[PDB]
RNA sequence: AGGACACUGUUAUAGUUAACUAUGAGAAAUCUUUAAUUCUAUGGAAUUAUAUAAAUUAAAUUUAUAUAAUGAAUCUAUUGUAUAACUAGUGGGCACAUGAUUGUAAGAAUGAUGUGCAAAAAGGGAUGAACCUUAUGAAACAUUAAAUAUUCUAAAUAGUAGAUAUUAUACCAUAAAUAUGAUGAAUACAUGUAUUAUUGUAUAAAAUGGAAGAAGAUUACUACUUUUAUGAGAUGUUUCUAA
């Protein structure tokens, strides 16, 4: 526990449990262009690429891509302000940060209504994230559901 | 109490809805406070004590 | 010394937050330092024959 | 409140009927229903009293939860004393107790704020603390106390010991007579 | 000499146990955990007696050794050597320290005061939470009114205050008095020798009926 | 944290033909497992048509760059936001609440999160740097908070009941193992024997004449409710001064 490059990793550097080994075919098949959204995860296999453990878990943009490496930008929070960083990582290390996918569908789908809407000349009805507000009203039956009494009950010792 | 009573006649009970807005008063002092409580307090525009708002009721 | 105390980190918090706390605005991609040499003189012989 | 210093008649609990209800979701719509009577002082203080019963005899978070209806129950006092025996639990020190006790009073109003009194000096906890089971009025021939069955005698007569003075006064002469 | 003990008495909240980081141990004073007549079977004493505890304390190795001849010499005197079986449940893991300021010091490798103060084992102690059972016997139907007298006797050895108590469990086993009778009448019962064992309807059906001759 | 004895380290005894089956005890440097919390990212740009290359492919085939057009999409708050230049003081800190390490222990030593005193007024804790109400120019009138209502001392000896001991303080200015009494209290059994809850006394020893703040109080002590009144640069109404 001394100032050097791998310091403090027993359960942060462990592979779990019954999945020891060399990873796989599906990693290496995908592909990144610039412009993307990228997670970090550290495969503790593999010796050559690996970043500082601070990174573990961040999501930033690729920038370049080079014949080994991939260029992702970040944010640090040194003493006052939040800063930029880069880092050049392996492509065993990374994953396709997905939540931008219900995002994307939205803009295609009401890209498509406003096509629609200009042989007509109605006004648009876009496609928006819905409001949760107060408790709407509801009709109940008492035809099949009657009531339960409930009350106290004396206190029984467990033995 | 029209639709409440139609729907008395078969047996139905007809729960209404909610308000649509609540009327928050601030009461005790706040001078030693805690980073967060001090942040929403601001986004309510209650600096002065004995003092009221109003204020859509949603979720969030 | 005393044996005076060795040192805290107390309020760095709150000295912080006192100017807020800017976030640095990355600019336009392919201008941040480290671009691919053989892919930017590409994009040099591009945009010459363009204009 | 005429001639006493407190309301003895019309005490501050009332009695509330109650009722609730899951709120409906597509999984399960049309939930089931429930009802009871809690003894509170406003219905604010019997829902939350209610709301939490109905978590430990079912899983039911009262963040989820829907107040139906709540309707306050008066009685038509005749004036008759009648005899009354309260069952409960109570909260101490140790751990939870239960008891049950006898009181005469004219209305079950009025028979449990008897017990807040007499659970000030034997027991000493806050009025919060005890939960009562169910009060019921008892005919003859099943009163287990001789103080109710020493009352219940017909043709009582005793006297009393005067001694409470007259005057709101600061001096009397000597020799007037506080009767 | 021995300290007194009030200085060792409240839980700390993390344990320190004999292991290849504290190697100099001292050894321990009690050796017998179980007395009486301990090979007698499951229907020979069919009710047991508890001691529960109401404190968080910690109970050290020397008194737990004289607790129990306290209670193992009365019961001798009255119930007989073939009528009980006495056991305690604890052992004592957690080790002590001392500092142990000296006289002459104030020169090289003899230090005084606070500087360098990690202490040096001492003793064991066992570490006790609120409602565990310290001791058990198991007796017949007539020595009932005698042990709950023999284990009076060794509640004054412990510190804090502790209570007997008559269980409702059938000896040793894990099992109610209720729960012990249904068994039985249907015969999913297996004699082992100290207590029962449960049969069930998992293995194979083979082997069920090669576990079905040891009944009772 | 909780959980478990299945891996690593540890421990008491009985059985069946070294192996299996039971009832017990465990972990700052053990894990088949695993919450409350803390933190990171998205919630507007995307598509079409045309062109450029000395990159890239078996290939108009991809990766990139231009120009044209097509837009305001989660709740609340903020009228500004952003950028430069010059320069002072400080680098011995302490306390409260929550949770820890060493130590027999300390108004002891050393870390973690929040707020204070330092540098902060008035009112209350008899008195006190840090406890409880509480934001700031000069005054007058009404309403409360914290705390109190026999008298000193402004304000009802305004109610039900119990305590016999010179009883009665949130931080706060000490009391234990143990032995026995009492209730028109509760449950089991035969008017009484067992437990449970509440409560009294003994255990209880110091240096000038003494401290519930004091006189004194048994209805000025203790336990639980509802009304009335007194009481702060607090909060309302009016007059006046400061860019
Ligand atoms: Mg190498
Ligand atoms: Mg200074
Ligand atoms: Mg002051
Ligand atoms: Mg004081
Ligand atoms: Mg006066
Ligand atoms: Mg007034
Ligand atoms: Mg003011
Ligand atoms: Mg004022």
């Amino acid at each position: 526990s001394a100032g050097g490059y791998r310091r403090k990793t027993r359960q942060l550097l462990k592979q779990p449990f019954r999945k020891h080994g060399t990873p796989g075919l599906s990693v290496y098949l995908a592909t990144y262009r610039i412009g993307d959204y990228v997670t970090i995860s550290i495969n503790p296999s593999i010796h050559k690429g690996m970043p500082f453990k601070y990174y573990h878990g961040r999501t930033g943009r690729v920038f370049t891509v080079n014949p080994k490496s991939v260029g992702v930008v970040l944010h640090k929070k040194v003493n006052g302000r939040l800063s930029v960083k880069t880092i050049f990582v392996r492509v065993e290390h990374l994953k396709k940060y997905k939540g931008r996918d219900a995002f994307l569908e939205r803009v295609n789908k009401n890209n498509e209504i406003l096509k629609e809407a200009r042989e007509k000349g109605i006004k648009l009805e876009y496609i928006r994230q819905k409001e949760e507000g107060p408790r709407e009203e509801f009709i109940l039956n008492l035809d099949e559901n009657k009531p339960v009494k409930v009350g106290y009950e004396p206190f029984i010792k467990v033995y | 109490e029209k639709t409440k009573s139609d729907y008395k006649s078969k047996n139905m009970l007809y729960i209404p809805k909610e308000p649509n807005f609540l009327v928050v008063v601030k009461i005790k002092s706040s001078i030693g406070a805690a980073p967060r409580q001090r942040s929403i307090l601001k986004l309510l525009r209650l600096n002065k004590t004995n003092s009221a708002v109003l204020v859509k009721n949603n979720k969030s | 010394m005393a044996k005076k105390k060795n040192g805290t980190l107390a309020n760095k918090n709150y000295k912080d937050h006192r100017n807020g706390i800017k976030r640095q605005k990355i600019g336009k991609l392919l201008e941040l330092p480290g671009v691919n040499q053989k892919f930017l003189r590409n994009m040099k012989y591009a945009r010459e024959g363009l204009k | 409140m005429d001639f006493a210093k407190r309301n003895y008649t019309v005490p501050p609990f009332k009695e509330y009927k109650l009722s609730a209800c899951l709120t409906p979701t597509s999984k399960n719509p049309q939930p089931q229903i429930y009802e009871s009577t809690i003894y509170a002082q406003n219905h604010v203080f019997a829902r939350s009293k209610f709301f939490k019963l109905l978590n430990d005899k079912y899983k039911l978070k009262p963040s989820k939860l829907v107040l139906l209806g709540a309707e306050e129950i008066k009685e038509q006092v005749t004036g008759e004393v009648k005899n009354y025996g309260i069952s409960f639990v109570f909260r101490c020190k140790k751990g939870l107790q239960n008891s049950y006790r006898e009181f005469r009073a004219i209305s079950r109003v009025s028979a449990l704020d008897f017990l807040f009194r007499e659970a000030a000096i034997r027991i000493r906890c806050k009025r919060n603390d005890i939960f009562v089971i169910d009060i019921k009025e008892l005919e003859d021939e099943e009163i287990k106390t001789g103080k109710v069955a020493e009352f219940n005698q017909p043709d009582l007569k005793f006297p009393v010991f005067g001694k409470y003075a007259n005057t709101r006064d600061l001096y009397v002469p000597v020799n007037t007579n506080l009767s | 000499a021995r300290r007194p003990g009030r200085c060792y008495r409240y839980l700390s909240k993390k344990a320190y146990h004999k292991s290849r980081f504290c190697k100099s141990v001292p050894d321990l004073k009690i050796k017998i955990w179980d007395s009486g007549r301990r090979k007698a079977e499951v229907l020979d004493f069919p009710i047991c007696i508890n001691l529960i505890s109401h404190a968080r304390e910690n109970i050290s190795e020397q008194a737990l050794d004289a607790a129990r001849i306290a209670a193992h010499h009365y019961m001798v005197k009255t119930a007989g050597r073939d009528n009980f079986h006495l056991r305690v449940n604890v052992y004592p893991f957690h080790v002590l320290r001392i500092n142990k300021m000296l006289s002459c010091a104030g020169a090289d490798r003899l230090q005084t005061g606070m500087r360098q103060s990690f202490g040096k084992p001492e003793g064991r102690v066992a570490r006790i939470f609120f409602d565990q059972i310290v001791m058990s016997i198991r007796t017949k139907k007539g020595n009932e009114a005698a042990a709950m007298e023999a284990l009076r006797r060794s509640r004054h050895k412990f510190p804090g205050k502790y209570e007997v108590q008559v269980s409702s469990k059938f000896g040793f086993t894990g099992l109610y008095t209720e729960e012990f009778n249904k068994l039985r009448e249907e015969g999913c019962l297996l004699a082992n020798g100290n207590t029962v064992a449960v049969l069930k309807q998992k293995g194979p059906i083979s082997q069920y009926m090669k576990k079905l001759e040891k009944q009772l």
